[PDB]
């Protein structure tokens, strides 16, 4: 009944510590206390993040006007929470929120990108102009080290150079290693002859035949 | 391939997919009658399979658009289908010497395995599943 | 009731009025197939199906009663399937079967030459297994 | 065995599935009870995995136990002793500390070379699907990739990946059932995701298991499961291997129109949360058995300058398939391919794993010497010893009751006897 | 009860050449033996020989038309030489439950050809790497065994 | 056919064949258990094997000590801590010798260091023991409530930021007659709780003050508590175990002779060169024998006082400031107090009971109600107990605390080369524990003299080499930490393997922090590349399973894959997509050190490239390498009790139960109608009974009587 909770209450405000108590703590700090009452800390963090994604709202967001673009709902899938958050002062995002980012969130612009990461750029273009050689077995520099996991192991050794800016001879760079391809095809097949011939009149330098480069 | 040109029932998209491993030398059991299959799995495991049912991530087709899947890329088959094409779906072209009969009929039992078509005998009806929710009985033939 | 259910009811009658149905076999008359118990049991076959067990089974239990001698467990097994109208083959003979499926499929089949999930009787003991239930015939 | 299309379900629906398939072992009422642990209760037990199958086969989502009754009184969780405050129990005279059970001592166990045997087996059925890797380029990476590609070829359907694949599994459903339910009892079922040649994918169900309750936080805490594990082997037949079980006859199967009985394994068994780790980390098997294929491997290409992989598996023209010795057949040695060899060492490290303790880690670290040493006496090495007494007993002191010690032992023992007399040579 | 009183019920006191088949089940035997079948029987299609305690094959009729037969729950251990020499028209063989150590006990099924279903359960021999493999090697004349070769069929 | 694992040794190498027979590094769950019987056990053994030095009585601490340096030689092989003082400053002078300029600049760079360094290097380490409240606590945490209490007794150390002032007031402190700190005490509780009767009772902290005299504080200092570690030392300890084992790493670094800090292949090259360079100078037609020597109770024999002695022969030409705080450690070591633990557990079948026995009350019971190896290890024991539960223990170091140290003594016991001038010359290495020696000589009788004289001249330095765990062979194979050398072939015995699930931060970070951890493992480890291509094979399977997600591609269902399937179907650049959206992975070993976002930056979707990385997401918000996008979220990292004392005084003061009641009825009617944001719980409740007053009358549940009666005391509220 209303009327007997409103009498319980002006019952309850009679007393000053109560009225104290409800006028200060908020229904935020009410959860607080639930919380470290039947609630504490965990470990194993692997576990830990398995846990968290599995809820509804793991994930903390940001307050802006990209933060509400998102919206609540989407094909029957909830995004993020509209109150108020305590830790974060602020919403929380689901996982899938991420995803719909992904997907239909707004195109920002990326120009200049590779500047600011330049070195990993680099390192990606170091590793794709590489030209690796032989590896071989047990015997019974600054751009060496960054890929050293993939170079020297405890009984083998990977023969492998770098690279970086080397263009100039492109033609050439192409054909060369298109041929020795033809040459790696032919020698496994029997009579090698007919078929490097066939495969070498059948390639093509992305314009034109490989007899022209030659 | 042969069940399928014998008794009219040719599936441009089932074609397409099991052309290829025609090539090798066939390599029948000991009882003449040539193995079953869900899905053909090559080289390097995981997502390198082509489902003989439904469709895979190397190979899909969606008849309401008509647009052939290979390995994410997309294209169109337009010309290349029979207006009848659709209507025998998919049942006449997944196991060999078995053609479609009727429908689901909880009666029947539920789904059985290939184990069990394998061993099944000529003149027994069974139930199969091509993919979620569209069941499909089928019969044995001796052709 | 369930498909088990009802095997293991229509077993159940069987077996407690046993004498009934046993002194009716030597008569040899259609009456004793022909009871209310097994009209249920003609919910749990084959509509498409029932009449050709029937058949068979009128076929196996004449045969029981000309040419051999008492097996009780056999005599169990094949009565109920009775109660549906034969359909003989073209010539005139009856159809042939050794595995009785049943509605459900699967595991809801009735083995014709020793036993299966639902009826299997073991002789060597003499205890007949109904529906994972195990009864004594001594 | 229950075919599915290959969707994820919980393990609930699964088992609840699996038990509406094999109905006549669900709805099994009177046990026909086959053998009894020396202290377990049959009855308790029994009506506990009643409880069990009616929660699997109920509608609720939860598979929390709602007959705490018998799995309280089931599992000795009421027979524990009650702690009281220090000062009592020092003016108390009859309170004493008490001694230590020391493991005690047994024989050679004939069934650990069964499991050994049947576990390095070629089944009908994998269990194993590991997601792709990016393209290989760089020669190392080819060499890898075909190692792997053997690696994968000969062990992917060997009965102990299937059994590796459910121990993991199986810990990490215990593990994530710890999550938030630590006051309750849960029933989870041992299930496995499986996979045959023809590509159809089949959901086993092998058994449940009741968890109770750690009201202690303590991560190395003993919290009681009680498992009951289905099975096709009567226990009468080697009695000495099940002297810790508790079995009934559920019921039988038919599988070629021949009836095949099932019996239930009902153990109570104590781990903690490490434990639940370690057998969730037990999947460190494979990288072992791959790490020790490419030492072999290695080495092999050492001796040489090339690599050795495709001659050392499938043998190239100058060289040819090379063969390692497995083991015994009426008392010969008996040679057989790569393959072999790696589906026993992958079984060998397999079951280190399950039946590690610190004996067999002991154990292992002392043999270290001890074969050390005969490999310095095989190679014509001239080794020396100080104290060879004080090496074999540190080995001994190890060998009490771990059937993998025992056997390892065993075998060591053969192994010793066989190179002894092909020295001779 | 005994082997002689199962050969009367079954054989009802008749000639011996009008049963094709036989069931000695739960028979006590004389230190583990089949007495009770003369070596007059001509005609025999079907054998059924479980719980007689048989531990050995060195009596039986010489017969040129049975096809099947059964044994099981026995400590037999022993050469099945003997059956080539008896009767070498074998097609279902059955061992279920038998005590055979290891492979060499199977071995002499070899010289029999027509030989194409074996059962060995829960044997001693069973328990052992690639012996599915190794008896298919052993025996190639089999066409079947405990019921996976390739497929599933019933006797 | 019964299979024989151990019959690949016929056709393997037993070095190949055994490689990396332990998955895990680290320590198993199955272990022995190390509680009070196992330290009391320890420190047993530690004073049994220096039973034969002088005993006396400690002025300062009133605890038995044991000084068995310059005793008795021994007359047996048993273990022996008794290390003549002349032994040793002979084996350092040979060191220097040989190594000219060698001790005064490793002294020179360690003090240099010490001076450079700042109070903050002491927060990495593992768990320290605090001794305000006496249990083992994180670093940063032990640190912090020191330099409160140091603080609280006019200490100010950390206030100058430099490691030297801390170490100072560390030293002073020890000086102080009564020491006051900070301590946390648990008292119950009797707050509300939902279970069935809303009254729960639990253990909350508050923060205190606790004085103790000057002995109490010295004996806390020194007392090592245990949780192959076998126990861990106070803050007190930490800055001058740092310095002093700078100080060796300094000096090993360049002893040829020294096994660390080397880690990776360079590991292999030294073996294999020290290998090589023993045989090159073999003598012509001699032999060279190899030991894969193995030390027996290391840790319980070396003495604190011979560390004393080798950190003053080392810094014999170096400021006396710096001498004296290189000497504050050991001298720490020599008076190290062990802590015993929990304690015991006493049970009586008959009433079933059971009860744990405290350290204190160790012996407060007749001995005769302890098990047989209890009672003797309580009688032995007796003699070095103290009151307080703690045991008296100068001898020993407990395991790895001057490992640096240790090796350097190793290396000095190498260095002899030579005794009587005899026809064989020995050398090798060593690592903190275990030594390989290689001696060459005429002949192996030769060879095993000069063993034999290594083994005596070690004895009297106090190393024990383990004759149980030792044997020798020609030279060419051998062991070394775990990895055993064979003719050029080198394999390991155990290696660490990438554990199962994430790292554990995100998306990004975590597939970075994987791939990261693969190289490492790699490079280090030598982890072949089939099993590392596994690892990452295991590593994406785990991280799709916990970030569910699966590839776009899949057949999978889940709350986050129908977008993933959607944004897939969507995508012209499919293996641009990381793998975090369903896309397909390309992590191979040529690629372990690139983030994925660089690895696919040129093939991603413009579009998709804008999205992801869109400079200001409200995801990112505000080691390894990645890329800074959408996919950098963080997770809400707020728990425990903020606003302890306002919380505790309100919890302490009557009514609150009762506004939880009234609270509960309300506000779990329905599952969320909570106005929450900061709301005064009183605003809510007002909004709370006003909705439902009107909702009653709209619905005819009230008349207009009470409709208005509660509008009026709502009007008494103030929200109304």
């Amino acid at each position: 009944m209303t009327l007997a909770k409103i009498e319980l209450l002006k019952q309850l405000l009679r007393d000053n510590e109560a009225k104290t108590v409800l006028k200060q703590t908020t229904v935020d700090q009410y959860n607080i206390i639930r919380k470290f009452n039947t609630s504490r800390i965990e470990k194993n963090p692997s576990l830990r993040m398995k846990w968290a994604m599995c809820s509804n709202f793991p994930l903390a967001l940001t307050k802006g006007d990209m933060a509400n673009r998102i919206p609540l709902e989407y094909k029957g899938i909830q995004l993020k929470t509209n109150a108020e958050d305590i830790g974060t002062k602020g919403q929380m995002c689901s996982i899938a929120a991420v995803t719909w980012w992904n997907t239909y969130g707004p195109i920002g612009d990326t120009e200049g990108f590779e500047r600011v990461y330049e070195s990993f750029f680099l390192r990606k273009m170091r590793l794709d102009n590489a030209t690796w050689g032989r590896i071989t077995f047990g015997p019974v520099s600054a751009e060496f080290i960054e890929m050293l996991h993939c170079l020297q192991g405890e009984n083998w050794r990977q023969i492998y150079h770098p690279g970086g800016n080397k263009l100039t001879e492109s033609r050439s760079q192409s054909m060369i290693v298109a041929c020795r391809k033809i040459i790696r095809r032919s020698i496994v097949a029997s009579n090698p002859l007919e078929l490097a011939v066939e495969i070498a009149n059948k390639t093509v330098i992305d314009t034109e035949p490989l007899k022209s480069c030659l | 391939l042969k069940q399928m040109r014998d008794q009219e029932v040719m599936k441009t998209d089932q074609f397409i997919k099991l052309l290829p491993f025609c090539f090798s030398p066939p390599k029948l059991r000991s009882n003449g009658e040539p193995y079953q299959f869900l899905k053909l799995v090559l080289k390097g495991g995981g997502e390198n399979f082509i489902e003989v049912r439904k469709g895979s991530p190397l190979f899909s087709y969606n008849p309401q658009t008509e647009v052939l899947t290979i390995c994410g890329r997309m294209m169109s088959l337009k010309g290349k289908i029979e207006d009848e094409e659709r209507n025998r779906s998919m049942g006449n072209a997944v196991l060999a010497g078995f053609l479609v009969s009727g429908k689901y009929d909880p009666d029947l039992g539920d789904f059985k395995t290939i184990e069990e078509l394998e061993k099944l005998k000529p003149g027994e009806k069974a139930n199969i599943l091509l993919y979620q929710g569209k069941p499909v009985k089928v019969v044995k033939r001796k052709r | 009731g369930t498909t088990k259910e009802l095997v293991q009811n229509t077993y159940q009658w069987v077996l407690k009025n046993l004498v009934t149905l046993k002194a009716q076999f030597l008569l040899g008359k259609e009456d004793m197939f022909q009871w209310d118990a097994f009209e249920a049991f003609e919910s749990i076959i084959p509509q498409k199906m029932a009449g050709q067990y029937s058949g068979f089974a009128r076929a196996v239990l004449k045969q029981m009663r000309d040419q051999e001698v008492m097996k009780t467990d056999q005599f169990i097994k094949l009565l109920p399937f009775c109660f549906s109208p034969p359909k003989l083959r073209s010539n005139g003979e009856p159809y042939q079967f050794l595995k009785l499926v049943l509605k459900g499929g699967g595991e809801n089949f009735i083995e014709v030459r020793k036993g299966s999930p639902l009826f299997s009787y073991n002789p060597q003991t003499e205890v007949l297994t109904i529906c994972g239930r195990m009864m004594s015939l001594k | 065995a229950n075919m599915t299309e290959g969707k994820s379900k919980k393990p609930k629906t699964l088992a609840k599935e699996c038990l509406e398939k094999y109905s006549t072992l669900r709805d099994q009422t009177d046990p026909i009870l086959i053998m009894k642990s020396e202290k377990a209760n049959e009855n308790f037990l029994w009506k506990l995995w009643r409880d069990c199958v009616n929660t699997i086969s109920n509608e609720e989502m939860s598979n929390e136990l709602q007959k705490t009754n018998y799995a309280k009184w089931a599992t000795g969780d009421g027979l524990t002793y009650q702690k009281i405050m220090k000062e009592v129990a020092i003016d108390d005279e009859t309170m004493c500390q008490e001694e230590p059970k020391i493991p005690n001592k047994c024989r050679v166990a004939a069934w650990v070379q069964t499991e050994m045997n049947l576990l390095s087996t070629l089944t009908s059925k994998r269990a194993l699907d590991l997601p792709e890797i990016g393209p290989d380029v760089a020669p190392v990476e080819h060499v890898g990739s075909e190692r792997r590609k053997y690696f994968v070829n000969e062990i992917n359907y060997c009965k102990a990946s299937t059994v590796m694949m459910k121990y993991v599994l199986f810990h990490t459903s215990l593990l994530n059932e710890s999550n938030a339910s630590m006051g309750k009892y849960k029933v989870i079922p041992i299930t496995n995701r499986v996979v045959n040649e023809k590509g159809e994918s089949f959901d086993m169900l092998y058994g449940l298991a009741v968890k109770g309750q750690s009201h202690l936080r303590g991560d190395t805490d003993v919290v009681t499961v009680v498992t009951f594990e289905f099975s096709s082997t009567d226990p009468r037949v080697d009695s000495g291997k099940w002297p810790k079980y508790t079995v009934f006859r559920i019921g039988s199967l038919f599988v070629s129109g021949r009836e095949k009985s099932v019996y239930l394994y009902c153990r109570v068994n104590g781990t903690n949360k490490i434990q639940m780790k370690w057998g969730m980390e037990a999947r460190r098997c494979l990288l072992q058995s791959m790490q020790q294929m490419e030492a072999i491997v290695e080495q092999e290409s050492s001796i040489q300058g090339y690599d050795m992989t495709k001659a050392c598996f499938k043998g190239d023209r100058v060289n040819s398939p090379k063969t390692f010795s497995i083991g015994t057949q009426e008392g010969k040695l008996v040679k057989g391919s790569f393959g072999k060899a790696l589906r026993v060492i992958f079984t060998k490290c397999l079951m280190h794993y399950v039946f590690g303790n610190a004996q067999l880690e002991g154990f292992s670290a002392e043999s270290r010497r001890l074969l050390l040493l005969i490999q310095a006496l095989k190679d014509r090495k001239g080794p020396w010893v100080f104290d060879l007494e004080g090496m074999y007993s540190g080995i001994e002191e190890c060998i009490s009751n771990n059937p993998w010690v025992i056997q390892s032992a065993y075998w060591f023992n053969e192994w010793l006897g066989f190179e002894k007399e092909g020295s001779k040579v | 009860m005994e082997m002689g009183r199962r050969i009367h019920l079954e054989l009802r006191n008749r000639t011996p050449s009008d049963v094709k088949e036989l069931v000695l089940d739960n028979s006590r035997s004389n230190e583990g033996k089949l007495e009770g079948l003369t070596d007059e029987f001509e005609e025999l299609e079907f054998l059924s020989t479980i719980n007689v305690g048989l531990t050995s094959i060195a009596n039986l009729p010489k017969l040129n038309k049975l096809k099947k037969l059964e044994l099981s729950d026995n400590r037999v251990s022993g050469g099945l030489e003997v059956l080539a020499e008896k009767c070498p028209n074998l097609t279902h063989l059955n061992l279920s439950g038998n005590k055979i150590k290891d492979l060499s006990t199977i071995e002499p099924l070899k010289k029999l050809e027509n030989l194409k279903s074996l059962d060995l359960f829960n044997c001693e021999v069973t328990n052992l790497n690639d012996y599915r493999e190794n008896v298919f090697k052993l025996l190639p004349q089999l066409t079947y065994l405990d019921g996976y070769d390739r497929d599933d069929k019933e006797a | 056919m019964n299979i024989n694992p151990y019959f690949l040794f016929i056709d393997v190498p037993i070095q190949a064949a055994i490689s990396t027979t332990f998955p895990y590094t680290g320590v198993p769950p199955y272990s022995h258990g190390t509680g009070t019987g196992y330290t009391i056990d320890t420190v047993i053994r530690t004073h049994e094997y220096s039973n034969k030095g002088k005993q006396y009585i400690s002025d300062v601490t009133g605890c038995t000590m044991v000084d068995p340096t310059n005793g008795p030689l021994p007359e047996d092989n048993e273990p022996s801590a008794y290390a003549q003082l002349d032994c040793v400053l002979e084996a350092l002078d040979r060191m220097d010798e040989e190594h000219p300029g060698l001790f005064q600049a490793a002294s020179q760079n360690a003090m240099e260091t010490l001076m450079v360094t700042t109070v903050d290097k002491l927060t990495q380490g593992r768990q320290t023991f605090d001794w305000t409240v006496c249990r083992n606590q994180p670093a940063a945490t032990a640190l912090n409530t020191t330099i409160t209490s140091f603080r609280l007794n006019d200490l100010n150390g950390a206030d100058k930021g430099g490691l030297i002032p801390f170490c100072q007031d560390i030293i002073d402190s020890l000086d102080r007659p009564e020491m006051t700190f900070f301590s946390v005490k648990n008292i119950k509780k009797k707050l509300p709780a939902k279970n069935r009767k809303g009254f729960l009772i639990k253990r909350i902290p508050m923060k205190v003050k606790d004085k103790i005299t000057k002995v109490e504080y010295i004996k806390r200092a020194l007392s090592l508590n245990t949780m192959r570690a076998i126990a861990t030392a106070g803050i007190q300890i930490r800055g001058f175990v740092l310095v002093v084992e700078n100080l060796a790493k300094n000096i090993c670094e360049n002893l040829e002779q020294s096994g660390l800090p080397v880690g990776g292949n360079e590991k292999k090259a030294k073996l294999s060169n020290a290998v090589a360079k023993m045989l090159s100078n073999c003598p012509p037609g001699g032999i060279s024998m190899t030991v894969t020597g193995d030390n027996t109770k290391w840790n319980e024999c070396l003495n604190p006082r011979i560390f004393l002695a080798m950190t003053e022969r080392i810094t014999r030409d170096s400021p006396i400031w710096f001498r004296d705080f290189c000497s504050i450690a050991p001298v720490l070591f020599s008076n190290k107090i062990a802590r015993l633990g929990k304690g015991f557990m006493i049970t009586s079948k008959t009433k079933r009971l059971k009860a744990q026995i405290p350290c204190p009350d160790l012996f407060s019971i007749p001995l005769e109600r302890y098990n047989e190896e209890t009672r003797a290890k309580l009688k032995k024991l007796k003699p070095f107990f103290n009151e307080e539960g703690t045991a008296s223990l100068s001898p020993g170091m407990m395991m790895g605390m001057f490992n640096m140290l240790s090796t350097v003594l190793g290396v000095a016991a190498l260095g002899i080369k030579n005794i009587g001038n005899k026809e064989y010359l020995w050398d090798g290495l060593q690592s903190s524990d275990d030594f390989a020696l290689f001696v060459n000589a005429k002949d192996e009788e030769t060879c095993m003299e000069g063993i034999n004289d290594f083994y005596r001249t070690c004895k009297l330095l106090g190393i024990n080499m383990s004759k149980k765990k030792s044997y020798c062979n020609e030279t060419g194979m051998f062991e070394f930490t775990s990895m055993f050398y064979r003719d050029g072939f080198v394999s390991n015995f155990a290696m660490e393997l990438p554990s199962f699930g994430v790292a554990g931060v995100n998306e990004s970070a975590d597939m970075a922090i994987g791939m990261t951890i693969i190289k490492n493992n790699m490079i280090n480890n030598g982890m072949g590349p089939a099993t590392a291509q596994t690892a990452i094979q295991l590593f994406i399977a785990d991280y799709r399973y916990t970030y569910k997600c699966h590839r776009g591609d899949s057949k999978v269902e889940g709350k986050r894959m129908k977008i993933i399937k959607e944004l897939w179907e969507n995508t012209k650049g499919r293996d641009g997509l990381l793998v975090a959206d369903g896309g397909p992975n390309i992590y191979n070993l040529r690629n372990l050190h690139i983030p994925e976002i660089v690895l696919k930056y040129n093939l991603m979707d413009p579009e998709y490239k804008g999205r992801l990385l869109h400079p200001q997401n409200p995801f990112v918000g505000h080691d390894y390498d990645a890329v800074s996008g959408t996919h950098s979220w963080r997770t809400k990292r707020n728990r425990s009790i903020l606003n302890t004392d306002q919380r505790n005084m309100i919890l302490e003061e009557q009514c609150y139960a009762k506004c939880c009641n009234l609270f509960e009825a309300c506000f779990n009617s329905a599952s969320y109608r909570k106005p929450v944001g900061q709301h005064s719980m009183l605003e809510a409740m007002a909004h709370r009974l006003r909705m439902d007053a009107r909702l009653d009358y709209e619905s005819g549940r009230m008349s207009k009587d009470d409709f208005e009666k509660a509008m009026a005391h709502l009007g008494e509220i103030g929200y109304i």
